[PDB]
This record gives C-alpha cells, structure tokens and sequence, in this order.
C-alpha cells in the first residue's frame, strides 16, 4: 500500500534489540506514529514524531528521515511483554487519512537456562473423553510444528512466567478423542530434541 | 542569498450574503506560486508559476485538502471573534493569517513566524522562540489559553523549522532559473522643470528582482530624505519591479545632487550624477 | 478516551446491529475501522465534524451518522456473513486541537452466521498435572480446555482458592478450529496453570478454570432439543491431591 | 476597526512608445478593508479585458492588488485608473502620465 | 507546502 513495513515475525531474545523499519510514499507526510497492538486488543499509540530526527522515550527510539521517507522504531532491552505486532502510521494533516502499515509482528523469546524438554501425559477428566499431552520446558528455538492426523489438535507454544520462582517455560499442548492417540506420536511431526523425557 | 516562503490568508464576512470570502496565496520570495480563491471555479489549490505545475496529483490533492481546512477554521473564526467582541451581524469583518520561514544563504532555517490579525490589527502571533504566544487583548488571551492547551505552537514549530524549509529548498531548486535569479536595475535620471527657480530630479530603478531595493538622494554627503519622494516598489507584471525617488532642487545645485541605488544585483552601489 | 460497545456480538444473516462509539476529548474527527488477518486495518466511514460524514475504503453494508461530536454510531442494517470481523472506533482532534495523534477504542468482535443453530457454548475441563512432571521438576502444570464453543468469543481465567491468578498462567492467544474446513466451525482454547508440587499437594487447594462465553440473549426465542446457548460462564475444577 | 486609504499608481510595464504594444498598470496598495473596485479607463471608457492579481497584503496587514491590460499608447488616447473604496468619499480617478 | 494543523480561535 502507501506504507510498507517488514512483513513477517521478527523474533528477538529477551534483552536484545528489536529494530523496526517503515516506508511511506506521500512526500507531503508531516505526522508519523508507531502503534503497538497486543493480540486481541486495540492498537495503542506509543510514539509520535513530527520533525525528522531521533525521539527517545523509555526503551523506544524513533527516527525520522523525511529525505528518504523512512521511519524506524528501536526497542532496547527487549521484554517478552513487548511481544506484539507494531503498526506504522503516517498522515499529512489534521483532516488527512491515517495511513497504517501491515504491521510487523515482534516475538520476544525468553532465556531458558536449562532446556529440559519433555512430553508428560496429564489426564483424568470424568467430563471429557480426551487425553492431553503437554510438551514443556524446551528451548525457544524448538518451533512446535502443526499436527497431521486431523483428529489431533495442537496449540502454538506460549511462554509461562513463574513470577515468584523466577522461572519461565515454553510449552505446547496436544489432545485428541481417540483410543489410538498416544503422547509418543503426539508431537511426531515437530522437531523435538533427543532429550525428551518420555515417562510412562 | 537569503530566501523565504510565505502564505497569506484572507477571510471576509459577508453579512446577509452567505459564506465568507477566502483567499490563500503562497509565495517564495516575491514570486507567487499557488493560490486558492473561494470565488474561483476550480475550488482547488492552483499553481501560479511554471515550476510548481510539475508536482503530482498527490501534491494538489493534499494542498486543496489543507487549504479547505484553513477555510473551515476561518469560517468558524469569523463567528467566534464576532462573539468575543459582541459585534453585530450587520457589519463586515476581516481575518488575516500569515506564516512562513526564512532561510540563509546556506538555506538552513533562520526564522519562523505565524501572525493572525483581525480587522486590520494584530490579534495573536507566535513569538520568535516558536514556543509562546502574544495576545493583543483580553479576548485574544482566550485564544492564547485555548491554543496553549491544544499544543498548537508545538505543531507550528515542527512545521516552520522543518517541513517549511524542506519544501522551500525544494521550490528554490525546482524553480532554479526563476527564483534563484537576480535581475539588476536599469537605472537612469530625468529632469523636470516646473518653475524658473526650480526643477525635479527623478532617479529611476526598473526591471529589477528581487524587489528589495533602496534608492537614496544625496548632496555629496548630505542626506536629503526630507525633500525626497519615494513611491512603493511597484510590480511591472513580468516578474520584475519598479521604483523611483525625486527631490525638488532649485536650478543650479542640481549638478551636485547624486542618486544612490542599492540592490543585490549590483556589485557596488550605483551613484548617478546629473 | 474512546469507549465503544458491545464487546462481542452474534448475529444471523439479516439482523440489524448498531456499534456504539463515544469520545470525551472534544475531538471532531472520528473514524471506524474493521481489522482482518489478510488486510489489517481498513477504513469504513469517517467524519471530520458533526453532520459531516464520508465513506472510506470499504463503506459497503455500513451506515453511519454524526448528530453530535461525542458519538459516532456505526450501523449495520442487514448483517452479512462477510461483515464478520473486529471493529475499532477512533478519533482525532481535527481542527479543534494540535495533537495529531489518533486514538482507538477497545474494539468490538462481531460474528454473523446463516443460522444461530451454530452457536454452541464451550465445554471446559481441567487436566491434573502428571506425576511424572511432579517429581522431575517439582512443579505442576494444570491444563484447561475450552472446546466446541462456536463464536470464538470467550475470556478464560484461573481461580485458585477463590481468587483469580495471573501467575503461572498462559492461555493460548487465539482459539483453534476443530473443523478448519468449515465456515460454521466450533473452536477450542487451551491454557496452562503451573505451580510448585508443594502448593498442588495441599489438599485444601481448589483450582477452577473459568470460561466466560458470549452468545445469545435470554430474549432470543430458541427452539431446539438442547439448552439455549445464552451468554454463560462454563467452568471446571480439580483439587490438590495428596499423592 | 482599521481603515486605510488606497495608494494609487498608474504606469506601464515598459517605457511607452506610441504604436508599440505594452501593458498598462494600476497598482492599488496600502488599503483596508479588502473591498475595492478598480477599473482601467481609455478616454473615459471602461476597459473590459483587464486582469488582476490575487489579493494579498504587507507586514502591516494592508492589501495590495494589481490591475493591468494590454495596450498600444498613442499621443492622444487618454488612460486613467478608477478606484473606489469606503475611505474615498467618491471614486478616485488617476490619469496615466508618460514622462513620469 | 501548507501547514497541516490549523486550529480554531
């Protein structure tokens, strides 16, 4: 469209720097904004720039180059809470239409000191005729590949933060309604390390 | 080699006669390039110099949008001001706005300004620092507070110091041949006898650009601004300006009088003798 | 800031829905957007001031007015399955203020079916942490599971001993399709609650996985051999075993 | 409010040479309010094809306008400018002068 | 290029 951004997830580790670029076409643009949008929530304004240069605020640094019609956003000391999709917006005047970018998704993975991958089998639910498989404590570089046998549902990895015990862990669950479903074949399609403590 | 871009806006209420008149003219030095006239037919921002026609539809679309925005605000201002001063709907009133920016020989920002007048006299103006307002009266104070809360200055400062200069340079270059030009005056003198004991000396400056000029009458040292007549630098209609000055000189001393022409199109200030 | 209601809404192809939007910032420029995974934000209608309204990028099927400057109601006369998306309201000062920033509303999620007989509430169920994990990590991960609910309109939460927790919780970001090959497909949502073995081995501890589901109104007449899929709170539980 | 009387200057774009095409100008400046009526005359008759610049103003907010028409001066033909403004108790007529 | 944030008086 009129505003272009990095199309794709920019995965960055906790504490690292996330860099966001943006490009617009209207040389008349005078207002430039950066919006943060957490999954399922509304776009939140986090940065405005009216003159080309550098604007620093917290861990955010916004640059403006009108000559090259370029806008950036540098997120310093990244926190997993910064995980969101960022929208670049620019306008010409108080009556002009706000032009947004597709938005570049930013994933801030957490540091996992002792990756202890495993696939435990939780169970017992007199209400549900399903068995659940929990794949947890793995590394942030272990993407959880989607399922195959349609009758099997697999979620995406999420990061749980044990605030008290100062500990964070990745995880993904898999479940099914078959007497043929076993946690052994559950995450078969995915690329899991050969350190999978498979208790039984 | 200093320059500048300025925009002038006129608003005139038409009691018992519909919407007010709105006129917007844009300048770069003494050369006009754009204009918007509510009475016109395009009802859009139009070019008034060859070097600006080369801009794209994006330019004109947004220039017309912004100019209409100004119009709307001035249309509402007329009513607001009529209120502040509790004036009648029987009379016509005028609003004028003027903003622009000056650059130096290096074209780097130099100065910014944004004046607002009502009925021919200041109402409110931004200060040189581009951070504070100057109210001309108690009513103007209301606009001032209103504008401070709306962070209007913050916006004008960004514009005047950047965008304004950024585009001024763009124009200065695109109109290189036209705007960066500097025509020299074609000076001369004329004698006019009115009486046997007097005569009139007229120093003439013609076809010069920019309009910035200074003509002086002198008695080989003596200043004579007391008996001199200077007419406002007038436009010729082809991009150049004219101006002249005269003094009533008693027959005789006329050969000791010398004119002084100062223009940036001249290496050394001219001195014309008679 | 910008407030808008409702938060969730279910509609049958043909119903009339009106999304309410208000702002208290004395702004004159309000806009309506609809966000979809393939296009992002798209303008529907906008208004630079009271009485002035103009169409946007995708104004078809939508009506809008602006009698006052505080509100800007977006209307749908005859709901269409395509009008299924998330609608965000927004405002800008316009000629009233110098701050050029536009602000968004909380957003309303709307879904339109061809037959409400597709509106099913979720079936929540909690899964006790495995003994294997209990000893290997000395931590316990309880996994909840909302399933079969249709409009993917749900808010899940945990409640240990009567109070909601935000600690070792981590529920999926978005529902899952049980029938990826449908248009009237039910969803499933997963969530994790992890705690230390010790706290999970305290018999006195009660855990509940609450799932708020938004569906029909007690008004909507419903003729079916099942229970009317009204907006309800389905839950599940488990206690801290002794083992 | 403010009221300024217009300063009227009627001249030609180029030195007048009978028989040789030129441009006749009437430059009204330093006035206020904006309403002003300007007509170029030839032997006391309205000249129709007269163009005018876009209203604008100076530092003191006073307006200035330019009125012009293409013409070929002669020894007899008389050209003058006719301005009307509230500050003028009656329309003012300023004749064109060559030598000056 | 015109200013883009004129505000009422």
């Amino acid at each position: 469209k009129e505003v272009e951004q990095n199309s794709g997830p920019l995965s960055v580790p906790e504490g690292a720097i996330a860099s966001l670029n943006c490009t617009y076409s209207d040389r008349g643009s005078q207002s430039f904004f950066w919006y943060r949008q957490y999954s399922g929530k509304s776009p939140e304004l986090i940065m405005s720039i009216y003159s080309n240069g550098d604007k620093e605020d917290g861990r955010f640094t916004a640059q403006l180059n009108k000559a090259s019609q370029y806008v950036s956003l540098l997120i310093r000391d990244s926190q997993p809470s910064d995980s969101a999709t960022y929208l670049c917006a620019v306008t010409t005047d108080s009556w002009g239409k706000l032009q947004f970018g597709a938005g570049t998704q930013v994933v801030v993975t957490p540091d996992i000191q002792n990756p202890d991958p495993a696939v435990y089998q939780l169970r017992d639910s007199k209400s549900s005729d399903k068995s659940v498989c929990l794949f947890t404590d793995f590394d942030s570089q272990t993407n959880v590949s989607q399922s195959k046998d349609k009758d099997v549902y697999i979620t995406d990895k999420t990061v749980l933060d044990m605030r008290s015990m100062d500990f964070k862990s990745n995880s993904a669950v898999a479940w099914s309604n078959k007497s043929d479903f076993a946690c052994a074949n559950a995450f078969n399609n995915s690329i899991i390390p050969e350190d999978t403590f498979f208790p039984s | 080699g200093s320059h500048s871009m300025r925009y002038f806006f006129t608003s005139v209420s038409r009691p018992g006669r519909g919407e007010p008149r709105f006129i917007a003219v844009g300048y770069v030095d003494d050369t006009q390039f754009v204009r918007f006239d509510s009475d016109a037919a395009s009802q859009r921002m139009e070019p008034r110099a060859p070097w600006i026609e080369q801009e794209g539809p994006e330019y004109w679309d947004g220039e017309t949008r912004k100019v209409k925005a100004h119009s709307q605000t001035h249309r509402v201002d007329l009513g607001t001001l009529r209120g502040y001063y509790n004036q009648s709907e029987a009379g016509s009133h005028t609003v004028q706005r003027m903003y622009g920016c000056d650059v130096g020989s290096d074209w780097r920002f130099l100065r910014g300004y944004h004046q607002y007048a009502y009925d021919g006299k200041d109402y409110i103006a931004l200060k040189e620092d581009l951070r504070s307002w100057t109210a001309a009266d108690m009513a103007a104070q209301t606009t001032k507070h209103k504008w401070e809360a709306a962070h209007v200055a913050e916006q004008l400062r960004a514009y005047l110091e950047g965008t304004c200069v950024e585009w001024l340079r763009r124009y200065l270059e695109n109109g290189k041949e036209t705007l960066q030009r500097t025509d020299a005056p074609k000076t001369h003198m004329t004698h006019h006898a009115v009486s046997d004991h007097e005569a009139t000396l007229r120093c003439w400056a013609l076809s010069f650009y920019p309009a910035e000029i200074t003509l002086t009458w002198q008695r080989d040292g003596e200043d004579q601004t007391q008996d001199t007549e200077l007419v406002e630098t007038r436009p010729a209609g082809d991009g150049t300006f004219q101006k002249w000055a005269a003094v009533v000189v008693p027959s005789g001393q006329e050969q000791r009088y010398t004119c002084h022409v100062q223009h940036e199109g001249l290496p050394k200030p001219l001195t014309l003798r008679w | 800031g910008v407030t808008q209601t409702p938060k969730f809404q279910v509609l049958k192809t043909g119903q009339s829905m009106t999304l309410q939007c208000a702002q208290d910032m004395n702004h004159e420029y309000m806009s309506w957007y609809r966000q979809d995974p393939g296009m992002g934000l798209r303008l529907i209608h906008y208004s630079v001031g009271a009485g002035i309204t103009d169409q946007g990028e995708v104004p078809n099927g939508y009506n809008v007015s602006r009698s006052t400057t505080e509100d800007f109601p977006l209307r749908l006369l005859s709901a269409a399955p395509s009008q299924t998306s998330v609608y965000f309201c927004a405002s800008r000062p316009g000629l009233a203020g110098g701050r050029p920033e536009q602000y968004f509303g909380p957003g309303t999620r709307l879904t339109v079916t061809e037959d409400l007989k597709n509106v099913f509430p979720p079936e929540v169920a909690v899964f006790e942490p495995s003994a294997e994990e209990i000893s290997h990590t000395q931590k316990a991960t309880l996994v909840c599971l909302a399933t079969g609910f249709y409009p993917d309109h749900v808010e899940l939460s945990w409640w240990v001993n009567g109070k909601e927790v935000h600690s070792g919780v981590s529920t999926d970001p978005q529902p899952l399709k049980e029938q990826p090959a449908l248009n009237d497909s039910r969803y499933a949502l997963s969530s994790r609650l992890r705690v230390s073995a010790t706290f999970w081995q305290n018999p006195r501890n009660h855990f509940r996985c609450q799932v708020q589901f938004y569906g029909l109104s007690e008004n909507d007449e419903w003729t079916q051999d099942r229970a009317k899929p009204v907006t309800q709170i389905v839950s599940a539980e488990a206690w801290g075993r002794a083992d | 409010m403010i009221q300024r009387t217009p300063k009227i200057q009627v001249y030609s774009r180029h030195p007048a040479e009978n028989g040789k095409s030129n441009f006749l100008n009437c430059y009204v400046s330093g006035f206020h309010p904006s309403d002003i009526e300007v007509d170029l005359l030839k032997n006391g008759e309205r000249i129709e094809k007269v163009e005018h610049s876009d209203l604008s103003f100076s530092k003191d907010w006073s307006f200035y306008l330019l009125y012009y028409t293409e013409f070929t001066p002669t020894e007899k033909d008389e050209y003058a400018c006719r301005v009307n403004h509230v500050t003028l108790s009656q329309p003012k007529i300023v004749k064109w002068d060559r030598d000056m | 290029l015109l200013f883009g944030y004129a505000v009422y008086v």
